[PDB]
């Protein structure tokens, strides 16, 4: 869901 | 909810922009929002030296490349395949309250349905779970409560309001029912159920009255009209009497000056020198002629003529009220007059009387919390706190228990 960028 | 656009230039940061992402198509992150928005800005990235970037912004474009409508894992793509020298669209998306002093804010990540959600879980439930309803009603806006019945009427056709008063019982359903109400039907049925008793409850037919704007009252006025098939100016003559009537009658109408823009000093000194004659100066009193000035005139212009009646006059105006008037005349000048000097101070001895001695006066608590915690409560606690030595939250932590408790204590905001 959460995704680092 | 203020939305304002704007573009940010970033250089990557060492391993990347230094955010995280959440949302797309196929992760809706709250119901019906493909959005792509920040969730985390790293601790020392480069996101967090440009600044701009706000934990909860939506990413609208990657270099040109809009972010409508993708799955999650094409958006991420637009950011991995994309150059050193990233430049984006943002939506910062702000979002304030109705005042600045309230208790209970708007919560940031709302979402109307899951909400209504959990709230029949917790109706649902063996022992029904009182605490998960008190977590999540006192928390959301009363616009969002409005949000949650309405999603609550489509999941069950039943409405939120008769499956909670079903599921809940004592001073926790009136609290939870009176936060279910819009601030103009709560006032409303205050204000029937302040008459519907032929003696009447006086203090808090005052209380409501003397402390509501125009604006309010008007709404009162209407919503009043529709919900009792009665105009409220009718039922007020019908229960009081005397220049009582008259005070309150004319207060009801919401019709006082608004503030206007230059400061009418002579018409100050005009009103100061009228009152100081209409009554300590004069053997009795000229009771209409208080009943205008102090209807009539905006907050501000009163405000100040009180300090200008300090000039004339040996007793300033609440010792004038005591010293002219007796009875629900009296009580009804001195809130009045209260209210228009400092409202929050006002409420805050309200609620010091209504715990101060044996029992709790819960009806007076119970309204205040309601209808207080958007509009001015924390600077019912400054003052609360200022003039008793101890909290608000404290108080209602002695004479109150239970879920109860804990509803009236989220509505207080917190300790001081
Ligand atoms: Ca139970
Ligand atoms: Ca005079
Ligand atoms: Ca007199
Ligand atoms: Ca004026
Ligand atoms: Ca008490």
């Amino acid at each position: 869901s959460e995704t680092s960028v | 909810y203020l939305v304002t656009e704007e573009e940010i230039n970033l250089t990557r940061g060492p391993s990347g922009l230094g955010f995280n992402i959440v949302g797309g198509t196929d992760q809706q992150y709250v119901s019906n929002d493909s959005g792509i928005y920040v969730s985390r800005i790293k601790e020392n990235g480069a996101a967090a030296l440009d600044g701009r970037l706000q934990e909860g912004d939506k990413i609208l474009s990657v270099n040109g490349q809009d972010l409508k409508n993708l799955l999650h894992q094409d958006a991420v793509d637009l950011f991995r395949n994309a150059g050193y020298a990233v430049s984006l669209r943002v939506q910062h998306r702000l979002q304030v309250q109705g005042s600045a002093y309230g208790s209970v804010k708007a919560y940031t990540n709302f979402d109307a349905e899951r909400d209504a959600l959990n709230i029949e879980t917790a109706i649902k439930t063996k022992g029904v779970d009182e605490v998960t309803i008190v977590n999540i009603l006192t928390n959301r806006s009363n616009e969002q409560r409005q949000d949650i019945a309405f999603a609550y009427q489509r999941r069950t056709k039943k409405e939120l309001a008769s499956a909670l008063k079903s599921a809940l019982s004592g001073h926790l359903e009136t609290v939870i029912l009176g936060l279910l109400k819009t601030p103009a039907q709560y006032d409303a049925s205050e204000l029937k159920a302040s008459m519907k008793g032929l003696g009447t409850d006086e203090d808090s037919l005052i209380e409501i009255i003397c402390s509501r704007t125009n604006q309010e009252l008007q709404e009162i006025n209407r919503v009043y009209k529709e919900m009792y098939k009665t105009d409220l100016e009718k039922d007020i003559i019908s229960d009081t009497s005397g220049d009582f009537r008259k005070l309150m009658v004319a207060l009801a109408k919401g019709r006082r000056a608004e503030d206007g823009s230059v400061i009418d000093y002579e018409l100050i000194d005009q009103d100061a020198r009228d009152l100081y004659d209409a009554g300590v100066k004069r053997k009795g009193t000229d009771v209409p002629k208080w009943i205008s000035i102090m209807t009539e005139r905006s907050v501000p212009h009163l405000q100040k003529v009180f300090d200008r009646y300090k000039s004339y006059s040996p007793y300033d105006m609440l010792e004038s009220i005591r010293k002219e008037v007796k009875g629900d005349l009296e009580n009804a000048f001195l809130n009045l007059v209260q209210c228009i000097q400092n409202k929050p101070l006002y409420f805050a001895d309200r609620l010091y009387d209504s715990m101060k001695g044996k029992g709790t006066r819960d009806k007076v608590l119970i309204r205040i919390m309601v209808s207080r915690s958007e509009v001015d409560m924390l600077k019912i606690r400054s003052e609360f706190k200022r003039k008793y030595g101890k909290s608000l939250y404290y108080y209602i932590q002695q004479d109150t228990k239970g879920d109860y408790q804990k509803a009236l204590l989220y509505l207080c905001g917190g300790d001081d």
